[PDB]
């Protein structure tokens, strides 16, 4: 038994948390990954970066603490910690946003470690790794949003911040100055996304309203075995309710599961393609003809056009704060604005 | 930095006078104005007639000077209109006239003084304060 | 009665089924929860009486019992001011102790009574099968709703009367002595149509309809509960409905959610039972009153009101309805409809009148348009009054937006559990509640769809 | 279906568990506490006190400009 | 026997290929209605007058709207809560510009939907099922009744409906956001848990079963011809599912029971889904999402930014523009 | 900086208690486990 | 019976719990700094 074989049998031994090859991979990023959001939220500000508090130390709470994308200043500069900016100084590492990329670093190395779980758990217990190529959905869009987005851009300052209210001002600015709303590739992410909810919701009440009696107790839950051979409910009765409520209905279980499986997978894809687009500014910002016809015709309104001023009010009053590197001077007077408001 | 004393030092009266607040003195300004004045002045604006705000630049162009904490004590005793021609003591409240205002019945001396020092010192610490209703 | 799954059918986490049949057990389960209720009342109560400042209005303090007993005529003068407090306090204290009273009743019931009652008492004894006892169930306590009805009648009657905001001379606690029992107006509230202008009950704006309202509910509700009691279910009712425990919650699941979604559009519309003195303004009030206000300020400065044309022409601060009246101008255009106290001494018979608006405008008028506009309904969760673009130091929200939202997402998940109980009902009177029975799927002898 | 270590609830319904643990889980408790009451935190972050966002010098935003030389700025920034 | 017995026979008959029922013969005409006049409205309706400012936005396609940028839209802001039907109107000129296809395209679309729930219960009784279905269906009706009937009541005026088209459906939500803050408030939080969990669990159960597929097949025709209609057999293997996913996160975290799998599907987003249409509806009476503009001040009193700051200027931003021509007086209560 | 110092002693109580309460357990299986 | 005490389980338990345990002790102690 060479020392590869052994090492390989204690990896994969049948304990409460399996480890397996790709728990090293998986593990120390994820704990890195996890650890540096948990410690950038609670104790680290992004008062140098953004000039805004970010952290529970300064009095944010759950909804306004992030791991602040790092300062424009750097570009595109991973930040190491021994790197020419923070020079091997921790503090400093963290005043100037190291934590955004060590944990966007670390979690892309831990979601690929996750997937890599995927696949050797499959491997070991002798299933289909149809789980790995689902999550390459999340893998796409961590990649497209938090990577390709930035990377495009001038610097990981335009990077989603880590936090809620960060997240939440990501896709506001995605709204204003990318329109990404209009933007096809998004719709088919949204479609995708309320599909994949309809898709659960029908087929867990499906399901559970179409369950044989197959014990006696009105606590339905406890007349179901593992390992039973017969169905569980009656996909006949299911099919027939649903061809005569919605004119169509399921006859292929498995075709429904890749269904399930495919319409959310399909989406997020498709949204990571439109993000990719955006690191580009290749906007789907504007209608072209509509445009046209109201610069020439000042009675011509339709709401792709008043989203349009939205977006200009948008990106009037925010970029000063949400862009202070910048150093945007807007005097009042040149602000959009509607009458009296 | 603090809330130093410096920044706590404001006009006292017109002729060059000068008054710090204590931290409690602004402490209870700050309360007094959440509490009663916040409803129509939130941040220094005035919802219901925002020509005359409460901004440094408005305060001081009324007739006479109200950036100076005797100026607003008196305003806020006997109200007037901002070239000071008309009374506003039953359009804005005032603790001259509990009877129609009785939020100000329970305000003392010290009250009134405590607020018209955290109207005065509120505006250095917000370049928003008295500005447009969105701003 | 069991106590687990074994001997009931039912987890615990639905475990309340399993007094489906314990009468006794069953009643114990009302009674402490009764007491619950009645517990809250008292504490709430008591908290709101101690947490009022009774200088500051009501609205302005997180108050929502407080001004109900000050609608009554309780404690309360004109304008709304609170003259005593002792009254609060005593509606508070005789809920809690009450409450203490039926939450012993409760677990006395619960825990050591009788399980089932049928075999003590045929009068309290009941079976959800028996029409004629669940309709006696109906009926006694149809009795006891005309019954509060009728003391609300007797309050605003006999007893003080009721705060009438719409009293002549100012709002004021005013006796109302003559209730209008004419049946065409109380009955034709109800056949109002349910939208803009017309509001179908809610519409409701003077306490003589309201208390002559009461006087009918009573009678209707007396007469109701005789009748059930002297009757049986017609063959009609036997033939439609459910009989069933189960299929009884759901009818009544289903009331509560109407009762609910119709009391929060009340508190949201209706400012003559929910006076605009102790609830604040209605969010069409607040509307209104801000045009009022810069109405009158740039009248005073000099603007020409009648003839100002705003930037898209039509008037800035006058206006016509889409019928014709005259109302004010802005996007309060939608609100035309409202009516309070301090805006109709200035309408005239065509709308807002020229003349009233130029020389008829009196500074409590301004005054509490300020107020109304500065307490519009609006606000965040966290308490910040204002729009929501504005900043943390105005903290409220208007009691009629915590009402409203309240009980219109109680309202839902009533309704929720009035479909989750009669489907359930319904399957379990057929049989089918726990699957499909293998042998006899119904499906499998159905001839296929094409 | 035990995949050999000791099942939770055996483990945290023992007595010896809870002799050792009412004392460590405190101990984290308020050594996480002094790292934040001592001002360390403060410190070992670099993240500002309520009285040095702004300085008597400095009374805008300190927002970096520099590629390569932080330090120095960040200790002109103060 | 009776015509009217035999009448009942057929619209309760569960061997109609579209099931009618009782509540169908609400359903079908009241859809078919609104169907109906949408499709005419977004093809060829003139502009409306939705601020009632005599501003009147194009809809329609023959009006130079494409696909994306078409809708219906709401009914003017005169009109308010107003009921609007045809013979209200002096013309149907007259009704077409105040926005009255708006208002008789959801007042069916929604009498449809809550019939379509009903009826959804009423087959499941015929077919001896299981009633909860349309309990499900509860989630989507709920949103949907919040924002075309709920949040215009709350604000006083159909004008605030959600347009029906899709970029009507954007400038809702900028609109919303810039008055209601809904990103911060934690109910539409709950929708957004309810909608990803539920894309989550959807992929992760399809994945699941597509994984345990028993080997019916080969390698050439779809493995969706190992299963065939109608039998009992499991066409998956639950307990290698539930192998992989105990040792994916650990076995206490799998479901072993499909029962308990398949309600926690259903529940999860319908829950969501309830949670977002009350904060919608709740919204409609401004009960907004939190506000913590200027929640941390530094020891002298000058308020330091955080995320919460930045996201309240974009929300002025959007609100400064939106109806740039209807507001008079400075506060945006109506 | 005795801010260190103090931040750390409640940790190394921490681990002395639970060393104290489970070495000798502790020792066994490592022992047993070689 | 008699099962191991130290585990990788024991570490993964461990390794969460106890820096969640003293980043609540710093969170707590935040709630009380005043400006
Ligand atoms: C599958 C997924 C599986 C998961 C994988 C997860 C693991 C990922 C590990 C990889 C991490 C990649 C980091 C890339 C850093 C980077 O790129 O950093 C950027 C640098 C270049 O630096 C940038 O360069 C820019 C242009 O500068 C040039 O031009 C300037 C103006 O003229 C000046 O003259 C300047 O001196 C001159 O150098 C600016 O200076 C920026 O500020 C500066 O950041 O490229 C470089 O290091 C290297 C460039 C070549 C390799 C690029 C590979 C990645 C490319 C992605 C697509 C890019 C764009 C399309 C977007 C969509
Ligand atoms: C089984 C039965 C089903 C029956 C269905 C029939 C239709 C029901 C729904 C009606 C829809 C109304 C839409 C417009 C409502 C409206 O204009 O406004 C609300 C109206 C009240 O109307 C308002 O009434 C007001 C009355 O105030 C007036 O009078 C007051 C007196 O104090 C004041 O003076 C005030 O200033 C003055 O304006 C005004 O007239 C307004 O103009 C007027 O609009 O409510 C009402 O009449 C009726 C109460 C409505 C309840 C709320 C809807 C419930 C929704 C549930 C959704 C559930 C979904 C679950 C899904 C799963
Ligand atoms: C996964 C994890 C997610 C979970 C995370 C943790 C969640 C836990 C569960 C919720 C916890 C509730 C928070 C308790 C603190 C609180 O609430 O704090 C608030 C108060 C206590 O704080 C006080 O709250 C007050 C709130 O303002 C009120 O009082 C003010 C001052 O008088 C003003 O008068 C103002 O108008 C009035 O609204 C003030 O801010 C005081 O300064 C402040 O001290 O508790 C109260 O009120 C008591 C409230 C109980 C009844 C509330 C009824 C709500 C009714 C309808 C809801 C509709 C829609 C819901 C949408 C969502
Ligand atoms: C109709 C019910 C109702 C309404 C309208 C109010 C309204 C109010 N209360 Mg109150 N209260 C209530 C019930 C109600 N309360 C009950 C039952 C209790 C006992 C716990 C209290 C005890 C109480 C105290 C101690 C205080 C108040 C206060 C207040 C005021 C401040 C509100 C606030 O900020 O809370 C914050 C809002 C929240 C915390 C959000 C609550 C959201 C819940 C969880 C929604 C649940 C959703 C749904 C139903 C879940 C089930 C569905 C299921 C199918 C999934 C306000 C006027 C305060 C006040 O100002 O006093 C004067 C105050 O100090 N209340
Ligand atoms: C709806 C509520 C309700 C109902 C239906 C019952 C029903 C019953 N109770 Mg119970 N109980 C209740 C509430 C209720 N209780 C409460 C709140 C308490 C705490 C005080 C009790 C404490 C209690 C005890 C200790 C006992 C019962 C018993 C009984 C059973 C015999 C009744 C009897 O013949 O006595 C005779 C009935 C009367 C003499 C009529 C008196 C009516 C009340 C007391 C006077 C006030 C009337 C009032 C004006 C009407 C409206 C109420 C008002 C608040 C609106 C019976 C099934 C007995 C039992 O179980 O026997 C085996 C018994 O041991 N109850
Ligand atoms: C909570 C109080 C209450 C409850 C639970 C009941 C319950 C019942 N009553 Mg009733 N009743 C009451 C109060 C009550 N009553 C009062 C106060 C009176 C005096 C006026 C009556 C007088 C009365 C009579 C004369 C009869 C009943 C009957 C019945 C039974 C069947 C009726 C039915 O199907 O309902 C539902 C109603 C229908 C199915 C008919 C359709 C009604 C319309 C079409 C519904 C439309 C409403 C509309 C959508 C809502 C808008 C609001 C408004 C604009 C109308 C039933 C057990 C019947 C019975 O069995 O006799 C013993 C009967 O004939 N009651
Ligand atoms: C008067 C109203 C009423 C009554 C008497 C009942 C009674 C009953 N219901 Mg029912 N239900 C109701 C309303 C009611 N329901 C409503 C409004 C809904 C819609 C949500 C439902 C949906 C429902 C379902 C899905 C089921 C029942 C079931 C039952 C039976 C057992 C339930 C049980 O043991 O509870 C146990 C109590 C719990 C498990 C605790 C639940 C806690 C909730 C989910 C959250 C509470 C939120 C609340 C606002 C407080 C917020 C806390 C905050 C501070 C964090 C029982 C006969 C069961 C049944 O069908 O039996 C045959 C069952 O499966 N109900
Ligand atoms: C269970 C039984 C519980 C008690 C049932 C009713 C008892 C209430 C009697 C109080 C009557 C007032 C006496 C003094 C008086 O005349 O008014 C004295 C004061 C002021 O009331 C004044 O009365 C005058 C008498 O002619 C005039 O009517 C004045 O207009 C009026 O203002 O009243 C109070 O302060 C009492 C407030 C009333 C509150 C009672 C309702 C709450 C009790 C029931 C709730 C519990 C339910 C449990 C379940
Ligand atoms: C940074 C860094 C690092 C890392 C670190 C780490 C990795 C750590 C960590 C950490 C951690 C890992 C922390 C933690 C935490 C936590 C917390 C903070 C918690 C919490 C919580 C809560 C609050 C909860 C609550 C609740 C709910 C809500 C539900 C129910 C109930 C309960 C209570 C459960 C190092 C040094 C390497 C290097 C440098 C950089
Ligand atoms: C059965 C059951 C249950 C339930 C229970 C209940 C529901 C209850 C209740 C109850 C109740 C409902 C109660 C109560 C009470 C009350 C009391 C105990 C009182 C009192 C009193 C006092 C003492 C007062 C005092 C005062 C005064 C006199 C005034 C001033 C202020 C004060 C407060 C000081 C449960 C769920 C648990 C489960 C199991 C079964
Ligand atoms: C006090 C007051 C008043 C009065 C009120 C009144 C006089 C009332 C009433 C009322 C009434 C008198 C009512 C009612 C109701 C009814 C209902 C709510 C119903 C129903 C229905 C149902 C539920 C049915 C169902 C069904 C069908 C549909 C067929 C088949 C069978 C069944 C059963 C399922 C006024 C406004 C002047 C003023 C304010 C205060
Ligand atoms: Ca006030
Ligand atoms: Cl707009
Ligand atoms: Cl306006
Ligand atoms: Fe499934």
């Amino acid at each position: 038994r060479g020392w590869f074989d052994v090492l390989d049998d204690w990896l994969k031994r049948d304990r409460f948390v399996f480890i397996g090859w790709s728990g090293l991979l998986l593990f120390p990023c994820a704990f890195m990954a996890l650890g540096g959001w948990l410690t950038g939220t609670t104790f680290v500000t992004s008062w140098y970066t953004h000039g805004l508090a970010s952290s529970y130390l300064e009095g944010a709470n759950f909804l306004t603490v992030a791991v602040s994308s790092p300062a424009d200043a750097f570009g595109h500069s991973l930040l190491f910690l021994w790197g020419p900016e923070a020079q091997g100084n921790l503090t400093r590492w963290f005043q100037i946003g190291g934590l955004w990329p060590f944990v966007a670093l670390h979690g892309a190395f831990g979601l690929i470690g996750f997937m890599l779980r995927q696949f050797e758990i499959s491997r070991l217990v002798g299933i289909r790794p149809y789980n790995a190529i689902a999550f390459s959905g999340p893998i796409a869009v961590f990649v497209s949003v938090f990577l390709m987005y930035p990377l495009g851009q001038s610097s990981w300052f335009f990077a989603p911040s880590f936090g809620v209210a960060g997240i939440f001002r990501f896709i506001l600015f995605l709204q204003g100055f990318h329109n990404w709303t209009l933007n096809p590739f998004h719709m088919m992410g949204v479609a995708g996304i309320l599909g994949g909810a309809l898709l659960c919701a029908i087929h867990g009440a499906t399901v559970e309203n179409t369950l044989f009696e197959d014990g006696e107790d009105s606590n339905t839950f406890r007349a179901f075995e593992p390992t039973q051979a017969e169905e569980t409910y009656s996909m006949v009765t299911a099919n027939r309710f649903w061809s005569q409520i919605f004119g169509i209905a399921f006859s292929n279980k498995r075709w429904l599961h890749f269904f399930m499986l495919f319409v959310p997978v399909t989406g997020l894809w498709m949204s990571s393609v439109g993000i990719v687009g955006l690191a580009l500014n290749l906007r789907a910002y504007d209608f072209v003809s509509q445009e046209l016809r109201a610069a020439e015709d000042p009675e011509f309104e339709t709401f792709y056009t008043k989203n349009i001023l939205l977006n200009e009010g948008m990106r009037a009053w925010m970029a000063p704060q949400d862009q202070p590197h910048e150093n945007f001077i807007f005097p009042e007077e040149v602000l959009p604005r509607g009458n009296a408001l | 930095v603090e809330l130093t004393e410096s920044t706590r030092t404001i006009p006292l009266d017109e002729a060059g006078g000068t008054t710090t607040l204590t931290a409690r003195q602004f402490t209870n300004g700050q309360k007094i104005f959440v509490d009663t004045c916040t409803q129509c002045h939130l941040q220094g604006k005035t919802k219901t007639n925002n020509n005359v705000s409460l901004g440094l630049a408005d305060l001081a162009g009324a007739e006479p000077r109200r950036d100076n904490v005797l100026a607003l004590v008196e305003f806020l005793k006997n109200p007037k209109s901002y070239d000071g021609e008309d009374d506003y003591s039953e359009l804005h409240p005032n603790i001259s006239r509990p009877d129609i205002y009785p939020e100000m019945r329970n305000y003392t001396e010290d009250d009134i003084f405590d607020v018209a020092g955290y109207t005065l010192i509120a505006p250095k610490l917000d370049e928003r304060w008295g500005g447009t209703i969105y701003f | 009665g069991g106590r687990d799954l074994p001997s009931t059918g039912f987890a615990w986490w639905s475990g309340n089924a399993r007094l489906i049949n314990l009468s006794g057990k069953l009643l114990g389960a009302h009674v402490a929860h009764a007491g619950l209720i009645v517990f809250w009342a008292g504490a709430m109560t008591l908290f709101e009486v101690a947490h009022f400042i009774p200088e500051k209005p009501m609205y302005e303090q997180g108050l929502i019992l407080l001004p109900h007993i000050a609608t009554l005529g309780w404690g309360v003068g004109p304008a709304g001011e609170v003259t005593d407090i002792f009254p609060f306090f005593v509606v508070g204290v005789l809920h809690l102790i009450s409450s203490a009273v039926l939450g012993l009743g409760g677990i006395y019931h619960a825990l050591r009574g009788p399980e089932v009652l049928e075999e003590y008492s045929s009068f309290f004894g009941y079976d959800w099968k028996d029409k004629n006892q669940m309709t006696n169930i109906i009926g006694y306590h149809l009795i006891l709703l005309g019954c509060g009805a009728l003391l609300l009648v007797f309050k605003a009657m006999f007893f003080g009367g009721v705060y009438d905001t719409w009293a002549p001379g100012g709002g004021d606690v005013r006796v109302i002595t003559n209730p209008t029992l004419n049946p065409a107006i109380i009955f034709g509230y109800l056949l109002k149509a349910p939208f803009g202008g017309e509001g179908w009950i809610i519409s409701v704006n003077n306490m003589e309809d309201i208390i002559g309202g009461h006087i009918w509910i009573g009678l209707i509700c007396i007469s109701g509960g005789i009748w059930h009691i002297l009757t049986k279910p017609f063959g009609w009712a036997r033939r439609a409905l459910i009989w069933s425990g189960e299929a009884y919650l759901s009818y009544s699941l289903g009331a509560l959610s109407l009762m609910g979604f119709i009391a929060s559009v009340f508190v949201w519309f209706n400012n003559t039972a929910y006076p605009s003195e102790f609830y604040g303004p209605t969010g069409m009030e607040a509307s209104q009153s801000q045009a009022f206000t810069f109405l009158v300020r740039d009248q005073r400065l000099g603007a020409n009101i009648a003839s100002a044309q705003g930037p898209t022409g039509l008037g800035k601060y006058l206006m016509r309805s889409p019928s014709g009246e005259i109302i004010f101008g802005g996007e309060t255009m939608r609100f035309w409809d409202f009516r309070g106290p301090w805006l109709e001494p200035l309408r005239g018979p065509n709308g807002l009148d020229l003349d009233k608006l130029r020389n008829d405008i009196q500074p409590w008028q301004v005054r509490r348009a300020a107020e109304y506009m500065t307490h519009a309904p609006l606000g965040s969760l966290n308490s910040v009054g204002g729009v929501i673009t504005d900043v943390n130091s105005f903290n409220y929200v208007s009691p009629r937006a915590w009402l409203a939202t309240s009980h219109f997402v109680l309202g839902f998940f009533f309704l929720v559990g009035h479909l989750w109980h009669a489907g359930r009902a319904r399957a379990a009177a057929a049989g089918f509640e726990k699957g499909i029975d293998r042998e006899t799927e119904p499906t499998l002898f159905m001839p296929d769809l094409d | 279906g035990t995949t050999g270590e000791r099942p939770f609830s055996d483990i945290v319904t023992s007595i010896r568990y809870w002799v050792i643990h009412s004392i460590t889980i405190p101990m984290l408790f308020i050594a996480g506490w002094l790292f934040v009451s001592t001002g360390l935190a403060y410190d070992a972050f670099g993240t500002p006190r309520p009285d040095e966002y702004f300085t008597q010098t400095r009374q805008e935003l300190p927002i970096l400009q520099e590629r390569y030389d932080i330090n120095q700025e960040i200790q002109e920034f103060n | 026997a009776s015509l009217w017995e035999q009448f009942c026979q057929w619209v309760t008959s569960t061997n109609n290929r579209i099931y009618v029922g009782w509540f169908g013969t609400l359903m079908i005409p009241t859809l078919l209605t609104a169907t109906t006049c949408f499709i005419i409205a977004f093809i060829a309706a003139p502009p409306v007058d939705i601020d009632g400012i005599r501003e009147p936005v194009a809809g329609s396609l023959l009006y130079g709207n494409n696909i994306i940028s078409g809708a219906v839209v709401p009914s003017s802001n005169a009109i308010g809560l107003h009921f609007y039907p045809i013979w209200e109107a002096a013309s149907l000129d007259e009704w077409l510009y105040n926005g009255g296809p708006y208002q008789l395209v959801v007042f069916h679309f929604l009498i449809g939907i809550f019939c379509y729930m009903g009826r959804q219960w009423e087959l499941s009784y015929r077919l001896g099922m299981r009633p909860w279905i349309c309990v499900a269906y509860s989630a989507p009706v709920s949103a949907a009744t919040a924002v075309f009937l709920i949040y215009p009541i709350g604000q006083g005026s159909f004008s605030d409906g959600m347009p029906l088209g899709i970029s009507g459906t954007f400038n809702f939500m900028i609109v919303f956001q810039a008055e209601h803050n809904i990103l911060m408030h934690p109910f539409h939080m709950l929708g957004v848990a309810g909608v990803f969990g539920g894309s989550l669990f959807s992929a992760m159960h399809g994945s699941l079963v597509t994984s345990s597929l028993v080997r019916e097949t080969t390698e050439v025709e779809s493995q969706n011809y190992g299963y065939k209609f109608g039998q009992e057999e499991e066409t998956y293997n639950i307990v290698a599912a539930h192998g992989y996913f105990g040792r994916l996160i650990f076995q206490y975290a799998s479901f072993n029971n499909s029962r308990s799998l398949h309600f926690f599907l259903g529940a999860w987003p319908v829950i969501g889904i309830w949670f977002t249409a009350m904060g919608v509806s709740t919204m409609a009476f401004n009960l907004n999402g939190f506000n913590f503009n200027q929640s941390i001040l530094d020891s002298q009193g000058r308020v330091i930014g955080t995320w919460a700051d930045v996201l309240n200027r974009a929300n002025i931003g959007f609100e400064v523009m939106h109806e740039r021509n209807a507001h008079n007086f400075p506060l945006d209560l109506a | 900086d005795w801010r260190v110092i103090v931040v750390v002693s409640p940790l190394l109580i921490a681990a002395t208690w639970a060393a104290i309460n489970i070495g000798a357990a502790a020792i066994r299986q490592l022992q047993d486990v070689l | 019976v008699t099962y191991p005490i130290f585990t990788v389980r024991w570490l993964a338990v461990h390794t969460l719990a106890v820096p969640s345990v003293f980043f609540v002790g710093a969170i707590a102690a935040m709630q009380f700094i005043q400006r």
